[PDB]
């Protein structure tokens, strides 16, 4: 003859839990991934080539339009830098000339999947 | 007066490197739609020159060698032409392949191979693909072993083990846990090699919850950091605190370890940053690995408190899990100055892009983790947001079926859906299932009997699931978990547990009493050292005394001290009450028969106010 | 503890 005997409330250990998730059971899905992932593992390749000035091979580089190919670059999925705060600077002189002729291929393609 | 457009061989080839190069240098920079068309420029023009001096001039083997190999790295890492890549691959191959019995090419046609086999199936992430590479990578290997020289044997290593890194890709777990033993088996023994594959193998192992066979758990802990070198020995420490953390053990011991290393080697992750760990199997076989979350000094402590702070997450009510809502917020700004402040390189864009996605995952995980140290001291979900996908498998459906749960609305639905799907991990189903058994056994008692023959039939279902997962993964070796299962068969098996308690053998009786003695032994409120101590997790403790003290205990005064303490505990988690409540009828029978006069009275008034609460409005 |  204890309180609440007549009202509706469990009186067994088992029927305290139907609305108790055992939550003392804390998952550990995917902490391990953490530690493998990313993982890059690579060979490398530590071979000079053209160090021998000795070179009179020359070559004429007017690439663009002139098998098959048509590369498309991939749609990161994050900005590397925040904008709330041009690239070409530190180029030398050869190389920013190139690319200010060659603008017209700098007209690429970026997408995205897999 | 210089030239722009008929220049020396060597002038095309550093003007690739350089546009490539200076990109890596602006990587980390890029904030805008535009400044993404800079990079893709740069990276455009260094891929196009490579092919001119492909093209447009006569290159040596050697040439067509570095020259082809550091396109196809731009490729691979900066565009989707991955059919492109290959073909560049096996040509290269193909030639190397004329000149091969006049000239050393066996570096280079090994390079060739590992980019076909594995560089690039990795980076297209293709089953059909994934498929193909094996077929490929076991005729390789099955094909070298019978060339008796040294060079051939370790490269056959080499490629055993990117034989073995595809079938975890393919999931032929079986394939998996028997080449990794065959490939272990045949390394020379306290090798860097054998080493590393078996950190490869634990680490495994760990990602599904497999139980880590005996061997390899003493490889593990046989590794010597001057044969291994601190990255991989980082790793090493880091696989040991997670395989604590996995049977709930105790990492104070690792903790220590962790910092005897950190105080002797810490520069060698800060100095040496960047510049990774080789793993020089032979002259001219040298693997370099990438672990940027172990290998970094910064990056480590970050994850390494994440793991301090998700085992202390059980404590949560007034002591160590103070630790967890003082440290986990600080995993999140530690994670968050890591993306903030992101360095190139020089590395693609991609691979700080990705390094990123990471840091944004240990983002969620802390986001969660603190949803959950709320739903343990508060006896409820706070739900909230939405746009999250939960850093795993549903955890997200777990959070929201366990909000179903706690209002009274049963999920048996969404717990059946949430373990039936083969897309979440094998301990989330075992957390849905117990929890379905729990429902369902609390139905078997408080249901009537026009109920009761579909439901006694689901009980029995649900049951053998958990009798399996349980099995298979090494949750069967984490107390937490064997107990919870204790508890559970008990309180449906024996009265006054449930009103209709299931049948079952004497033998199986003897079974399970047997088993909570020892538990219940060695974790009632008199604390020991062994391995059936349970980490404070109050919940947990309060039914483990309930049940051990209501079967074990014979003298009164004890049986009276028990009850007086579980009783009282109920108040420190919320969405406690209907347990204080059948801990309460308890505590007052235990009164009454010790004749504890007064205690009878207060026991009955503080009975009084938990009625008045669980019927609330 | 907490390093920097």
């Amino acid at each position: 003859s204890y309180p609440g005997k007549d009202k509706n409330i469990p009186g067994r250990i088992i029927e305290a839990l139907e609305d108790l998730p055992l939550s003392y059971l804390v998952p550990k899905d995917g902490l391990a991934a953490l530690v493998n992932a990313p993982m890059r593992v690579s060979l490398p390749f530590d071979k000079t080539i053209f160090t021998s000035a000795d070179d009179g091979r020359d070559v004429n580089i007017n690439v663009l339009g002139t098998e098959k190919e048509r590369l498309v670059f991939k749609r990161p999925s994050n900005f590397t830098s925040s904008a709330n705060s041009n690239f070409l600077e530190g180029l030398s002189p050869l190389a920013q000339s190139v690319l200010s002729t060659h603008k017209g291929l700098n007209d690429s393609i970026n997408i995205e999947k897999k | 007066e210089n030239l722009g457009d008929k220049l020396s061989i060597s002038q095309v080839y550093h003007l690739a490197q350089e546009y490539r190069d200076h990109a890596y240098s602006i990587a980390n920079k890029i904030g805008s739609e535009e400044g993404l068309k800079q990079y893709y420029g740069l990276m455009n023009m260094s891929i196009q020159m490579f092919q001119l001096l492909k093209t447009k001039c006569t290159l040596s083997v050697l040439e067509d060698s570095k020259v082809t190999f550091e396109m196809v790295e731009l490729l691979i890492q900066e565009t989707y032409n991955f059919d492109l890549a290959e073909l560049y691959i096996s040509s290269l191959k193909e030639r190397l392949q004329t000149h091969q019995s006049d000239t050393d090419l066996v570096e280079e046609i090994m390079r060739c191979e590992f980019l076909l086999l594995h560089d690039l199936p990795l980076m297209r992430d293709s089953k059909f693909h994934y498929k193909i590479a094996l077929r490929n990578c076991n005729e390789l290997v099955q094909y070298m072993v019978n060339l008796q020289d040294e060079l051939y044997q370790n490269w056959a290593s080499v490629f055993q083990y990117v034989g073995v890194m595809l079938c975890i890709k393919l999931k032929q777990h079986r394939r998996v846990k028997t080449s990794f033993h065959g490939l272990l088996s045949q390394c020379r023994e306290k090798s860097q090699w054998k080493w590393f594959l078996n950190l490869c193998y634990v680490n495994y192992l760990l990602n599904e919850r497999f139980p880590i066979p005996e061997d390899a758990l003493q490889e593990l802990r046989s590794t010597e950091l001057h044969t291994v070198g601190p990255e991989l020995y980082a790793w090493k420490l880091a696989l040991e605190m997670v395989i604590q953390l996995c049977k709930d053990g105790n990492i104070t011991d690792h903790l220590n370890e962790f910092k005897n290393f950190f105080d002797t080697n810490k520069q060698s992750l800060v100095t040496n940053e960047g510049k990774g760990c080789v793993i020089k199997i032979m002259p001219r076989i040298a693997l370099k690995v990438e672990l940027p979350m172990i290998f970094h000094y910064k990056e480590l402590k970050n994850i390494l408190l994440l793991l301090q702070s998700v085992s202390y997450i059980v404590n949560c009510y007034d002591e160590k899990g103070n630790f967890s809502r003082k440290f986990l917020p600080k995993v999140y700004s530690t994670t968050q100055k890591l993306i903030k402040n992101i360095a190139a390189g020089g590395v693609s864009m991609n691979e700080l892009d990705s390094r990123i996605q990471t840091y944004k995952s240990i983002l969620e995980f802390c986001e969660f983790y603190k949803v959950w140290e709320q739903t343990l001291l508060k006896g409820a979900v706070v739900t909230t947001e939405s746009p999250k996908l939960g850093p795993s498998p549903g955890y997200v459906r777990l959070l929201q079926a366990m909000k179903v749960q706690f209002e009274g609305g049963g999920a048996v639905e969404e717990y059946t859906r949430l373990a039936q799907s083969g897309g979440t991990s094998s301990e989330v189903k075992m957390i849905s299932l117990l929890n379905c058994y729990t429902v369902q056994a609390a139905r078997v008692s408080r249901c009537s009997g026009d109920k009761q023959g579909e439901l006694v039939e689901q009980c029995n279902k649900v049951w053998l699931q958990v009798e399996k997962l349980l099995q298979e993964t090494d949750l069967q070796f984490n107390p937490i978990w064997e107990c919870t299962v204790t508890i559970l068969w008990l309180f449906s098996h024996f009265e006054p547990f449930s009103w209709n308690p299931l049948p079952c053998s004497d033998k199986q009786r003897a079974e399970y009493v047997s088993k909570l003695r020892e538990f219940y032994s060695s974790n009632k409120f008199v604390a020991a050292d062994n391995r059936f101590k349970l980490k404070k997790a109050l919940l947990l403790q309060i039914l483990v005394n309930y049940l051990g003290g209501r079967m074990l205990e014979h003298d009164l005064g004890e049986i009276y001290a028990i009850s007086a303490k579980c009783f009282d505990m109920c108040r420190q988690q919320g969405g406690m009450r209907k347990v204080q409540y059948v801990i309460g009828i308890w505590h007052l029978m235990n009164c009454t028969v010790a004749m504890r006069g007064k205690d009878v009275a207060l026991t009955n008034a503080k009975l009084e106010a938990l009625v008045k609460q669980i019927t609330s409005v | 503890f907490t390093s920097d």
